């Protein structure tokens, strides 16, 4: 035992919210905690009330799954993505959309907001990513060079500003300015369909089927090696406590320590009522702003949302 | 002016053409059998060709169930037969035979009682759960002709645009070997005729 | 960059669930398999979209079961989504909306 | 008198048959102790190299070398080209196939599919029945 | 983690052909097992006294 | 004259088969040797 782990209460589910009538692709919060929205394979985007667990919201105008939504923090906008080829703008003013953001070649994964800049990025099946002008719905520059389907994207304000996976098994840390990768990271055997990015310590998580790994931020070092959760992994999130949540297509998830990588907690979620046992899985997760319920979006067309436990220490390994 | 009697060679021909286009497709099959429809065809898979169909004697257990059945499932034989695994004229046709032993030792010794009441001058109203007749030595000019359009359609299975391909390739090839004949000939004799 | 607009759409749709399959079946087999094998499972998914279609159980007798839990997966979502446009363009065509023809041919035999 | 035994099990990887076949590549070989004695005779202190030392852009291999490789290179292509026999045709069986690829892709569901139907075939060759 | 090939019932598309157990190894529909149920007695039965 | 008499041959699907195998309707030639 070279570390010793923080201790972290377990989670446990308390709220399973159902009313997509497709797999639930994707989940987001708003920044003030009183709503989330989720996408899903029925076509829709639903606004769901966070507190009451009450569909707030439904909105129509996707052609094909909607794979990604995100809610921007310094506007009052909306943006998600397709399989239907369209990223879209939707005016939360209006609940209407407003701009269309045109050029990808085939499906559209996944997207991301730059904290700063109000520039969108945008994942796709055509082995791109793409930058975007909110204001101007112009493609600035085309990440090229992933050889295969482009699966997960995020952003900074600080160094490398565009971190992506792909399913080509590598990892691309790019420039935003010039357009280029700056690194190339292969550590991975299978696909990389989930990357994070923790919100102090600089550093980042990547998960892929054979293990997720912990890794620096300014050229991309080894640091560590989270293994044991060994399905395909869809997405993970990282808590400022140093929760790490890791979901899989086969409906298991696990709760990991961020530093010492260690896991406190397997959880096998059961599938609703009328669903089938081969159809329990996770696609998407999220911590809310106040960082105490995880919400996760699964493949029963349900929401379950979790909290922790309030019973002290039967725990620690 | 289809159907009727179902020889040996149309069966041997619905077995190949399942064999060759399965049991979704029944007027592919139809096509390649003249006087039989496309549910002709299907009937007579599903009532003499399925090697499902049980075409051994009944067992005693099996007769047992048919009449436990029947007292209990009154001419239901779709129903009765997918139960004792036989086909629904077979079931029928037994269960009539049963009947008749116990009918016949009940009341009467062999006749006397209505000698006939068989069907004359008419076409069977199921002819597909009857066995084939065997073949004719002098084969005619349709089951001859049937049996090579059998084969001739067993072996193919290119469409239009391959075997115009193919023909294509073999013209491309003689008009080489021609133009190569013609210019082997312009440097043998000695004729520097460029082309473009 | 073509859109999918309104005669694209069901060539869209199984477009892209032949590339999630592919991803998946990328994803699922483990470290030292050959690296072939994708077209067959996705002749398998196909044949059990026509087999659901059918009513006709599908079983096959050997076959790995992570394969075949996925393909009964992606063949439930094909499943839904068949479904819901079947409701959704018959509540169009009683209303009296704007339908196509061939949207009221397809909606009978699906039907 | 020796005797060694070195059956195959089945494939399972690319590199077990890479390790079979280099085992018995390098139990094949025989080196020259005059060649070898006289190189480390001329190369002194250098002849025990680490990762690191200099010689890596400096060997010029004589032209007995150089066939010895081609001539045993030829061989391994040989024995690598002798790894599919051909099964030997018969043509008593009878045949459902009417094309080249079919015979392979009913061999293939033969393989395959011919554990499960072995029912269906007794029934088929005793006349559709039971 | 072998991969049979699939034998369809619908598709021929290089229009081989198949032998019969290979072309009907639908399992499925083999073991449907139609199974009765016993209160078909009891109704048949009141239904003759 | 024909005549209708039951036979001794009595055809079958796999005679079909085998006879319906050596018709060779698409294997093309090979090019001449040039
Ligand atoms: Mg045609």
């Amino acid at each position: 035992t070279m570390p010793k782990p923080q201790w972290h209460p377990p989670w446990k589910l308390y709220r399973v919210i159902s009313g997509h009538l497709g797999w639930v692709r994707c989940i987001a919060v708003e920044p003030g905690n009183q709503w989330f929205v989720t996408g899903s394979a029925d076509r829709t985007i639903k606004i769901w009330d966070l507190a009451s667990g009450k569909l707030k919201l439904s909105l129509t105008g996707h052609i094909s799954t909607v794979r990604g939504v995100i809610v921007s923090t310094r506007s009052p906008y909306l943006f998600s993505c397709g399989e239907d080829k369209q990223v879209k703008c939707w005016d939360l003013e209006y609940n209407k959309v407003i701009r269309h953001y045109h050029g990808h070649l085939s499906a559209v994964y996944g997207l991301d907001l730059h904290p700063t800049i109000d520039v969108l990025v945008t994942c796709s099946r055509d082995s791109t990513a793409r930058i975007w002008d909110v204001r101007t719905k112009a493609s600035v520059h085309t990440l090229s060079g992933h050889t295969n389907a482009v699966a997960t994207v995020r952003c900074q304000a600080a160094e490398p500003q565009i971190i992506t996976g792909s399913h080509d098994t590598t990892i691309r840390l790019w420039d935003l300015v010039a357009g280029k990768t700056r690194v190339t990271l292969t550590n991975h055997k299978k696909s990389v369909r989930a990357v994070v990015l923790h919100p102090r310590h600089y550093t980042f998580a990547s998960g892929s089927p054979d293990n997720i790994k912990q890794w620096k931020f300014p050229d991309g070092s080894f640091i560590q090696n989270l293994s044991g959760h060994n399905a395909i992994i869809n997405t993970l999130t990282v808590n400022s406590d140093g929760v790490l949540v890791s979901g899989a297509d086969n409906g298991t998830m696990h709760l990991w320590d961020w530093r010492t990588g260690y896991n406190f907690q397997r959880v096998h979620a059961a599938v609703q009522p009328g669903s089938l046992d081969s159809e329990s899985g996770i696609f998407a997760c999220a911590f809310d702003q106040s960082e105490s319920r995880l919400l996760t979006a699964e493949a029963d067309k349900t929401i379950k949302v979790y909290r922790e436990d309030d019973t002290a220490t039967e725990e620690t390994h | 002016i289809k159907g009727g009697v179902w020889r040996n060679t149309e069966d041997e021909i619905l077995k190949a053409a399942v064999m060759k286009y399965g049991k979704n497709q029944w007027s592919r099959i139809a096509s390649l059998l003249h006087r039989k429809s496309a549910k002709q065809c299907k009937a007579r898979w599903y009532e003499w060709l399925d090697p499902s169909i049980k075409k051994t004697e009944w067992s005693r257990e099996e007769e047992e169930k048919l009449l436990h059945l029947a007292k209990l499932m009154p001419t239901q034989w779709r129903t009765i037969a997918p139960i004792i695994g036989r086909t629904a004229a077979q079931c029928l046709e037994h269960y009539e035979f049963l009947l008749d032993k116990a009918a016949q030792r009940d009341n009467e010794e062999e006749t006397t009682d209505d000698p006939r009441k068989l069907k004359p001058g008419e076409i069977d109203p199921n002819p597909e759960t009857k066995p084939a007749r065997p073949d004719p030595i002098d084969m005619d000019e349709d089951e001859l002709e049937m049996l090579s359009e059998a084969r001739a359609r067993l072996a193919n299975t290119q469409g239009k645009k391959a075997k115009r391909k193919a023909r294509e390739k073999q013209l491309e090839e003689a008009r080489r070997l021609a133009a190569l004949q013609k210019r082997r000939e312009l440097r043998a004799a000695g004729i520097e005729i460029q082309k473009k | 960059a073509k859109t999918v607009t309104k005669q694209r759409v069901e060539s869209h749709f199984d477009l892209e669930l032949r590339a999630a399959v592919m991803h998946d079946i990328l994803d699922m087999m483990p470290e030292g398999i050959k690296q072939n094998k994708a077209r067959t499972i996705l002749q398998h998914l196909s044949e059990a979209w026509r087999c659901w279609k059918a009513n006709i159980p599908w079983k096959v007798p050997g076959l790995p079961t992570p394969i075949e839990n996925m393909i009964l997966r992606y063949v439930k979502a094909k499943a839904d989504w068949w479904t819901n446009t079947a409701h959704y363009n018959r509540e169009r065509i009683r209303r009296g909306a704007t339908v196509d023809k061939t949207v009221c041919k397809k909606n009978l035999g699906r039907l | 008198k020796k005797k060694r035994k070195n059956p195959d099990l089945g494939f399972s990887d690319y590199a077990a048959a890479q390790l079979r076949q280099y085992h018995r590549l390098t139990k094949q070989i025989k080196p020259d102790m005059e060649t070898y004695e006289r190189l480390r005779e001329k190369h002194g202190e250098e002849f025990f190299p680490t990762s690191n030392s200099l010689l890596h852009g400096t060997h010029v291999p004589s032209t007995e070398e150089i066939d010895r490789m081609v001539i045993d290179l030829e061989k391994q292509i040989e024995k690598r080209d002798k790894y599919s026999r051909r099964r030997p045709y018969n043509d008593d069986a009878d045949i459902d196939y009417i094309n080249e690829r079919n015979a392979k892709f009913n061999k293939k569901a033969e393989r395959f599919y011919g554990k499960y139907t072995a029912e269906i075939k007794q029934n088929l060759e005793r006349g559709t029945a039971v | 983690w072998k991969i049979p090939p699939c034998i369809s019932n619908w598709k021929n598309a290089k229009g081989y052909t198949i032998p019969l157990d290979k072309r009907l190894a639908a399992d499925g529909r083999g073991l449907q097992t139609v199974h009765i149920n016993e209160n078909f007695a009891k109704l048949a039965e009141a239904l003759y006294i | 004259v024909k005549n209708k008499a039951p036979a001794e041959v009595q055809i079958t699907a796999e005679q079909l088969l085998r006879e319906a195998k050596e018709r060779e309707l698409e294997l093309l030639p090979p090019p001449p040797q040039q």
